[PDB]
């Protein structure tokens, strides 16, 4: 989530933040620096792994076509779970 | 793949030796007065160059112009050729004469003390062609390698 | 504070009011921005309820509104204009092409932004903004209007 | 009948085809190429001497009567010795028809005016000086139109720069607009989009 | 080697509306200068005129020659009929542009245009 | 109209309104543009190409944007032939470097090679 | 939306924020992206 | 240096200059041509105000989006001081007033506040502090002003011993209050001047040449821990002055002397206006105080910059100050001033 | 220290093993104050009083003409000869090789990774190093 | 001035640098053997006018044209650069 640098400036989640000797930071006297709060890294690991009875699962991402493109993931390799490529969510396969 | 260590360890202003003994940084106006202060109090010997492996021709001959202009002729590399005999005055002393593209007509390649593979890995890749092309006979003195 | 300064501070806030109160922008538009602009002063928004009332002449106006793309041709054209409004005077930027230069900022012949020529009160975005969302910068420019202090500066110089 | 394909007749490509030998018959002097596109629209390549002779004939003549100049244009074809196309396209309301007439020109070589035949291509002409520098004989009052005052170039050339050389500013110091060399906050994005991919067999152009 | 003239038929010829031309704009400038309320003199006006001729003084082509005295016409003539502003004419002199500097030195520590 | 005789260069450097710093500093390249390695369509590699020296490119103090200084950054200008491109370089008083054509050699294949009783050229796998 | 509430989800604002321009709460741009080139540090100690 | 200091570009407005500049009185005459020359080269530029922010709003467009950084301060509040400095690697000091007010007299404006200033660019580690002081500030002057910028000029390099001192004669332009201030004696029908204007010798400056030094002065190597003189190329007594004033505004002139104690008494009376006194009876000792002869301060030229004429530039201050009679008279139709070398 | 440009950021001429001389072109501009390489030798005479005879790229290429006219023959392979005339000299040198057996320096792939200053900074060649190591 | 460097430059095929590769046949073998420490750079290109250039103490070069000449006379015109002056 959101950390503050030794200048006290807030670091975003693409982690930028300007040096303490950047010029540039007199932009925010005054003023604020805009930083969104909701981490999506943090987000979606908060999802709990979602098990399946099958070896291909095919994520649309949820609301049909409201998601994302259909894909599908292979499920065969049980030592990592299989990552949707576009929404993030993870699934394993259940044996 | 090697490109992205253009964007680490760059050099990107003068320096100069400060009062304690560090590198500081400066103008290109101050640090070209310092050292064309010191080639003012040398000549001959006393001044030389070492190029190195990624130098341009055109920043060779201007260093070689500017040390022939303090009558120094020590203009060096690092790499080593032998300078007995007719030295670097042909060029067929210290070129691949056959070129890249003849390695494809040659029947016979005798490599003595190289490992192209690395050294030359695209060269290896034209060996290796006329070797499955041609069916290339090649022999090697050095190292067994691979 | 003082009652010095308290009768400093009202007398801001009346003036302030009256400028408030009695915006006349100049009859000046450049393109299709200018035609949302007419559609502010029709009847379903009537700028005029507001007090916002057109007149032609720089003299008698006290808001530019920048409604529509500026070219080079034009820059001189506006500046005078824009010079010859008797101040307090106010400028409102009008849509993507007067913001920045918008979908023509690239253009050899376009000036990108008229903030290049003239100072800006109010930037509108939109290509173009509504005749609502005009409306919106315009009650803006009123509520700036009221938070200045001329007077009050003026007390404690 | 193939519904999202265009429907075609043959009527018209006839029809044009014929008028077009009619006009190369007429005009052998001046007339260096005609033909009809599966469009259906006729253009008549002509040398730049036969212009106004061209253009007179088909606004008088009974059997063409092409009355309306629609539009006066050029396009710059940088590849060619004479890299300006001089294109007329020309209506007749007898005849319900169009017609597009097709000269060249270079940097250096002034095509003749058209306005006695139709005082409708004044401007346009003037807009052909100004965007493209093509310089016209014997136009009654030829200048500038769409650029600013002073304006060096012609921006329509394909070598000319899309956002040019000088841009403009208020500079208070001296207390008017001033002209200064053009400097990007965001430079312009070029993109390379044309596929590696060959997409019209039909106009593939010889090995050579 | 041959072309098509546009008005003159050799460089001598065109040499001669080169002349003409400067005649019309040296007698404009007071009148400009006047019109236009310019915060300039008259020979300082007359100096830029002789800059600009001077600009092209290396072109041999009679055709050239030709485009660049209809072009000094056109300018001209929106000079006279104040088609052209202060701003307009103020261009010539660009009183707002730090030049580049001309030795190699200065353009090397400035940046890496040549 | 009757012709005259003008035996000079084609030189039209003064009627194009380019500013004379991007006239005589400036180098363009005539080439045909090699292929993209990542595809096997050859139908970009057919027609002369001309683009300008690339100059400095900087970073804006806002946004991070690439700003520019360069009015023909972005000029890129298409040609039938070199000799095409040659001569609208001239003309414009740009000096040019001009670079030959690369068109990749013939090849001899065949299939039945994969196969061989007594080569190199057998392949392992199929 | 009394009778026809809209979906709930976590990252939506529970507080409403009008138009804050010309207030110390105002956006202000910067670069998201971190530094690319990198520079040489020469070292701390001496050379002779 | 910082990699987002480095310059970079052509040097203009899209161009990154390097300057970090914060520039103290930049909402008055000097400072608006000081804005626009570190705006028109890519500088950062910020702008302490205490004005209305509509009095800043020619500033606006001087600079590139996001080059131009407008900061409340109060002179009293060292908070907004240390502020408006902290991120900056050159400070300009442009404060002044050419009378004193209920809350800040000449002590304040020229000793106190600048002191203030350059102690919080020093404990900042701002690398460069340019102060602007007065070609004829001296301990022993009869102007009160005078006196002040002279203690200020002590008091700044005792906290800031590098600091670039900058003394102007009177400055000139289409803003100022010198020429624009004796065209406007028409008024009054005649113009005093003590000893009739034969005893003062002026030789004022361009004010885009003081500005132009002081932004030369912010990248100058060899400019740091000096005076500079900033003169125009030609002085003249201040009766031949006002006479070439009047002859460019074709007014007519009508001197007549009179004694210097009865214009301070003038100068009191029209300085008791509580709004901007046409005249206070410190300007008019500052009038009558003759320029210091040229010696051993480096000057314009040393920081690169040619001293503009009055000639060549009065004509756009004084302009509309004529009638319609004679608004479109050119420049040459006045005699020029005559000149002296003392 | 005078910061230069890397081949990336200049039009810079090399000769490969064969002798074809080839250009690189500016792709970017060198970083921060960093300037083109012979440019800074040219301001550098400039300063001490022995000024080079030349200004601009297609100057100093002019002079490596002067030096050698193979340098700016781009993408051509010239022809040499004499070859005997050098085995002559080469026959006059009275030295033996030594017993030590011919190792090059490079052996394995771990060895061919990082071998100049560009790619001993590559943080991609770093992991090709621990990936055919560890 | 003291020789610090010698350049020959001379075509591979055209008649007007035949001269100078007989020269390089005949005499150059010899000649490097007299001046073991001197730099005697040959460098062939097609299509160039054979050329003598002599680089003195302090960067001073003078050229000689060998165009059209014979073995001998390139013997002479070499001689003199390396013997001194003329
Ligand atoms: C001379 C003629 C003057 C008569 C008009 C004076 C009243 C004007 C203010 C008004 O009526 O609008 C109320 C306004 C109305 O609110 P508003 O104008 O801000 O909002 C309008 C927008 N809607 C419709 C959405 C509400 O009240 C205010 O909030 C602004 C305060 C203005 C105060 C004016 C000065 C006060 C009197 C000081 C007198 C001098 C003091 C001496 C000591
Ligand atoms: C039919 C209508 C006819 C009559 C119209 C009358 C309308 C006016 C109604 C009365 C309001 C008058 C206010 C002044 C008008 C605004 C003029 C203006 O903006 O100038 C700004 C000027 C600007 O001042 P400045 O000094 O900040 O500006 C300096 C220079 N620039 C602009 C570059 C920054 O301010 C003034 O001069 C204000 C002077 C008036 C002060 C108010 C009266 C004094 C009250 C003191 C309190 C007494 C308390 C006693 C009891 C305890
Ligand atoms: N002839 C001349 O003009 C000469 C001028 N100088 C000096 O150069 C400098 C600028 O000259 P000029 O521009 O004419 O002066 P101005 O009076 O035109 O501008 C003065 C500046 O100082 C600011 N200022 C004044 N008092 C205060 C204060 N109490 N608190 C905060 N800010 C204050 C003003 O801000 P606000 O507007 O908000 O009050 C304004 O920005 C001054 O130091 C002046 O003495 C030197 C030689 C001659
Ligand atoms: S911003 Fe959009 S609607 Fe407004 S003038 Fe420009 S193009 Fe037209
Ligand atoms: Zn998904």
């Amino acid at each position: 989530g959101v950390q503050v640098s030794p200048s006290g400036e807030k670091i975003t989640h693409t982690g930028q933040v300007y040096d303490e000797k950047d010029y540039r930071r007199v932009r925010f006297v005054d003023r604020q620096k805009e930083v969104n709060e909701n981490f999506a890294i943090d987000l979606i690991a908060q999802q709990p792994v979602n098990e399946v009875e099958h070896r291909i699962i095919a994520c649309d991402g949820g609301g049909g076509a409201l998601g994302h493109p259909k894909v599908y993931i292979n499920l065969d390799k049980e030592t990592k779970t299989g990552t949707c490529g576009y929404c993030g969510l993870q699934f394993k396969q259940h044996h | 793949f090697a490109y992205d260590g253009l964007k680490r360890q760059r050099l990107t202003e003068p320096m100069v030796r400060n009062e304690k003994g560090l590198l500081t940084y400066t103008s290109w106006e101050d640090a070209l007065s310092r050292v064309a202060g010191m080639l003012q109090n040398f000549e001959g010997n006393a001044v030389a160059a070492i190029a190195g492996g990624l130098v341009d021709a055109e920043a060779l001959v201007a260093l070689k112009d500017l040390l022939n202009k303090v009558d120094s002729d020590n203009l060096c590399t690092e790499e080593i050729f032998p300078t007995e005999g007719a030295g670097t005055d042909l060029r067929s002393n210290y070129l691949l004469n056959t070129t890249i593209a003849g390695v494809e007509e040659a029947d016979v390649v005798l490599l003595v003390g190289t490992n192209p593979r690395f050294e030359a890995p695209l060269f290896n890749a034209r060996i290796r062609k006329s070797w499955l092309h041609n069916d290339l006979k090649v022999a090697l003195i050095g190292s067994p390698v691979d | 504070r003082s009652r010095a300064e308290y009768v400093v501070t009202k007398l801001d806030d009346l003036i302030n009011w009256a400028r408030r109160s009695s915006l006349w922008p100049m009859t000046f538009g450049l393109a299709c921005c200018a035609v949302e602009m007419m559609h502010m002063a029709a009847p379903r928004y009537d700028m005029d309820r507001f007090g916002v009332v057109f007149r032609a002449s720089p003299r008698q106006a006290d808001v530019m509104i920048v409604a529509g793309t500026l070219t080079n041709k034009m820059a001189p054209a506006l500046r005078k204009v824009y010079d010859q409004m008797p101040e307090p005077r106010y400028v409102v930027s009008m849509g993507s092409c007067a913001n920045g230069g918008g979908y023509y900022h690239y253009s050899y012949s376009v000036v990108r932004g008229c903030d290049r020529i003239v100072p800006v009160d109010i930037y509108v975005p939109g290509c173009p903004p509504t005749a609502e969302a005009l409306l919106y910068g315009i009650l803006q420019l009123q509520r700036k209007i009221k938070r200045e202090q001329k007077l009050k500066i003026w007390y404690r110089r | 009948k193939r519904p999202t394909v265009r429907p075609r007749s043959d009527v018209t490509h006839k029809q044009l085809s014929a008028f077009g030998e009619y006009v190369a018959e007429i005009l052998p002097k001046y007339v260096q190429q005609v033909q009809v596109s599966c469009l259906d629209e006729l253009e008549i390549c002509i040398h730049p001497d036969g212009v106004i002779p061209t253009l007179t004939f088909l606004r008088d003549h009974t059997n063409a009567q092409f009355k309306s100049l629609a539009d006066l244009t050029a396009v710059d074809v940088p590849t060619r010795q004479n890299r300006f196309e001089i294109v007329y396209n020309l209506l007749s309301l007898r005849f319900n028809s169009r017609i597009r007439v097709k000269t060249y020109a270079d940097e250096l070589t002034p095509i003749d005016s058209i306005v006695s035949v139709h005082i409708a291509a004044n401007w346009y002409e003037r807009e052909v000086w100004d965007m493209f520098g093509v310089f016209f004989f014997n136009h009654p009052d030829l200048r500038r139109i769409l650029t600013d005052y002073g304006f060096e170039g012609h921006p329509f050339r394909k070598d000319f720069p899309l956002t040019g050389y000088v841009e403009l500013r208020y500079d208070d110091e001296v207390k008017r607009v001033v002209a200064e060399p053009v400097e990007l906050a965001q430079e312009f994005r070029k993109f390379d989009l044309n596929s590696p991919w060959e997409a019209f067999p039909a106009y593939r152009q010889p090995p050579e | 080697t041959s072309v098509k003239p546009i008005f003159s038929r050799d460089l001598n010829e065109a040499k001669r509306r080169v002349r003409e031309l400067y005649r019309a704009w040296y007698r404009e400038v007071p009148n400009t200068v006047h019109l236009m309320q310019l915060d300039i003199t008259v020979k300082q006006g007359r100096d830029k005129v002789r800059e600009m001729f001077m600009k092209n003084a290396h072109v041999t082509d009679p055709r050239v020659v030709d485009l660049l005295v209809i072009k000094g016409k056109m300018e001209l003539q929106e000079t006279i009929k104040v088609w052209k502003q202060r701003t307009h004419v103020m261009r010539f002199f660009h009183e707002t542009e730090t030049p580049r500097p001309k030795d190699f030195l200065s353009k090397f520590y400035m940046g890496h245009d040549p | 109209t009757q012709l005259i005789t003008v035996d000079e260069k084609l030189d039209i450097t003064t009627l194009t309104g380019v500013p004379e710093e991007h006239i005589k500093t400036r180098k363009v390249r005539i080439f045909v543009p090699a292929r993209n390695n990542m595809q096997s369509g050859v139908n970009n590699t057919k027609k002369w190409k001309m683009e300008f020296d690339t100059r400095e490119r900087w970073e804006n103090p806002l946004m991070g944007w690439a700003s520019t200084a360069d009015p023909l950054s972005n000029m890129v200008l298409t040609f039938s032939a070199k000799e095409d491109a040659i001569a609208f370089a001239e003309k414009n008083g740009w000096s040019y470097d001009v670079e030959e054509k690369k068109v990749p050699k013939p090849k001899s294949k065949s299939y039945g090679a994969n196969f061989s009783w007594n080569k190199r050229t057998r392949v392992s796998t199929k | 939306p009394t009778t026809n509430p809209p979906t709930a989800r976590k990252f939506i604002w529970t507080n409403h924020k009008f138009n804050v321009s010309a207030t110390p709460e105002q956006y202000v741009p910067y670069s998201t992206t971190r530094k690319k080139i990198h520079e040489w540090v020469p070292p701390s100690t001496p050379y002779k | 240096l910082h990699h987002a200091v480095i310059p970079h570009g052509k040097g203009g407005r899209s161009s990154v200059s390097g300057v970090v500049a914060t520039v103290f009185g930049a909402t008055g005459f000097l400072g608006r041509y000081v804005v626009n020359h570190l705006g028109r080269m890519g500088s950062q530029v910020i702008i302490p105000y205490r004005c209305d922010v509509y009095d800043i709003m020619h500033l606006r467009l001087m600079g590139d989006l996001g080059q131009l950084t407008f900061l409340e301060w109060d002179a009293r509040d060292k908070d907004s001081i240390r502020k408006a400095v902290q991120h900056s690697n050159v400070v300009i000091n442009l404060i002044g007033r050419e009378w004193e007010t209920r809350n800040f007299d000449f002590e304040d404006v020229f000793v106190n506040i600048p002191r203030a200033i350059a102690q919080a660019s020093k404990e900042a580690g701002v690398e460069r502090f340019i102060h602007v002081s007065h070609l004829n500030a001296s301990m022993k002057s009869s102007s009160k002003s005078l006196r002040s910028k002279a203690v200020g000029e002590k008091e700044v390099r005792s906290v800031f011993p590098e600091a670039i001192i900058i003394r102007p004669s009177d400055i000139f332009g289409r803003e100022d209050r010198f020429l624009n201030h004796f065209a406007n004696y028409r008024w009054f029908l005649a113009v005093p001047l003590v000893s009739l204007g034969f005893k003062t010798v002026k030789q004022p400056v361009y004010v885009a040449d003081v500005s132009k030094g002081i932004v030369n002065a912010t990248k100058d190597p060899d400019a740091v821990g000096k005076t500079f003189a900033f003169t125009g190329p030609n002085r003249y007594l201040l009766f031949h002055l006002v006479k070439y004033i009047f002859g460019m505004t074709h007014r007519t002139f009508i001197p007549y002397p009179l004694p210097l104690f009865v214009y301070s008494w003038i100068g009191k009376l029209f300085g008791l206006s509580p709004f901007e006194p046409w005249t206070t009876k410190d300007k008019v000792e500052r009038i009558h105080i003759s320029d210091v002869m040229p010696t051993d301060l480096p000057g314009l030229e040393d920081l690169g910059v040619q001293p503009t004429p009055l000639e060549l530039k009065s004509i756009e201050v004084l302009r509309r100050h004529r009638t319609y009679r004679w608004l479109s008279s050119e420049i040459e139709e006045t005699k020029p001033a005559k000149t002296v070398n003392y | 220290i005078l910061p230069g440009a890397a081949y990336t950021e200049k039009s810079a001429t090399y000769v490969n093993t064969e002798g074809r001389a080839q250009q690189t072109k500016v792709a970017v501009t060198p970083p921060g104050l960093a300037r083109e390489d012979w440019k800074i030798i040219r301001a550098l005479s400039e300063i001490a009083g022995i000024t080079l005879p030349y200004d601009t790229l297609d100057q100093v290429r002019n002079r490596l003409e002067e030096v050698s006219p193979n340098l700016v023959r781009y993408d051509d392979i010239e022809e040499t000869n004499y070859f005997q005339q050098a085995s002559e000299l080469a026959k006059l040198v009275n030295q033996e090789v030594l017993a030590d057996p011919l190792v090059p320096p490079q052996l394995t792939i771990k060895d061919f990774y990082m071998t100049d200053s560009i790619s001993r900074a590559s943080q991609t060649m770093a992991k090709c190093v621990k990936a055919v190591t560890e | 001035l003291g020789l610090r460097e010698i350049r020959v430059h001379l075509c591979q095929r055209s008649p007007g640098s035949q001269g100078v590769r007989d020269f390089i046949v005949q005499r150059y073998v010899e000649l490097k053997k007299a001046h073991p420490n001197l730099p005697i750079l040959i460098r062939e290109c097609s299509e160039v006018q054979p050329k003598l250039w002599a680089r003195y103490a302090f960067g001073q070069e003078k050229t000689v044209s060998l165009n059209n000449l014979s073995a001998d006379e390139v013997t002479r015109a070499m001689q003199n650069v390396l013997s001194g002056k003329a």
